[PDB]
């Protein structure tokens, strides 16, 4: 739905922790020398753009979480299809 | 098509909502 | 009436076709750039897993 | 000018290869996920309409190539102006 | 006013005309 000014109740700290969740959900890893790699930094950069786009597309905080969850799901399925086609 | 798509999406929704762990 | 020679209004339909053509190609172009970024990111993650196979 | 019967020297394979040129000149792209897309199929269909129209409007083979070139130019110019004014 | 208009039209005309020879091909 539409909640006027819902951005005023979403702090920058929350968005940044949400960006971290998108990364963790797409590529779970206990930093085995991974956060420093270029390929992981490109993921963080793509995750910020996904969060940025859904932050403006959504019109309430419930839409925000909904669209993000559906975008993560679609990215996981894509990663999982490419991982299979390589077996 | 994917029979668990609805299940996985709801699991992801909860994952994100639980971030609000910053002050709980 | 001299409206017997009224020329046909053929210009609007033709402009509409071009407009939708150009809109679709710009739409396509943006979508292609984004789906290529995603491929590169995911290709980069798959090659990150393959390294950690031991 | 007018060159009677210039159609008798235009093979179908030439017209079909000319359509391929119009498409590539308006929207060159390596991505194979474009040839299947509906926005690309609308381009091939528009290219065949233009080629058909210029094949009947032109009255010589030199007019044929000239009009086709000007229609490609007008469309490229439109793409480039909306591409620069795009939000 | 797009001074390269004439240039671009002629480049496209050459593009199209060069199809006649390349259909000789193999």
């Amino acid at each position: 739905g539409v909640r006027k000014g819902w951005h005023e109740h979403v702090t920058q700290d929350l968005r940044s922790h949400l960006v971290h969740k998108l990364v963790q959900a797409i590529f779970p890893t206990p930093d085995p020398a991974a956060l420093k790699d270029r390929r992981m930094e490109n993921l963080v950069a793509y995750a910020k753009k996904v969060e940025g786009d859904m932050y403006e597309s959504a019109n309430s905080r419930d839409e925000y979480y909904h669209l993000l969850a559906e975008k993560i799901y679609k990215i996981q399925k894509e990663l999982e299809e490419k991982r299979r086609s390589r077996l | 098509e994917d029979p668990e798509k609805e299940k996985r999406i709801k699991e992801l929704e909860l994952l994100l909502m639980s971030t609000e762990e910053l002050k709980g | 009436a001299s409206g017997l020679f009224r020329a046909l209004p053929v210009s609007a339909p033709e402009d509409l076709l071009v407009e939708e053509l150009v809109d679709g190609l710009l739409s396509l172009e943006e979508e292609l750039k984004d789906k290529e970024e995603e491929k590169a990111v995911l290709d980069g993650l798959l090659s990150l897993e393959e390294e950690s196979r031991g």
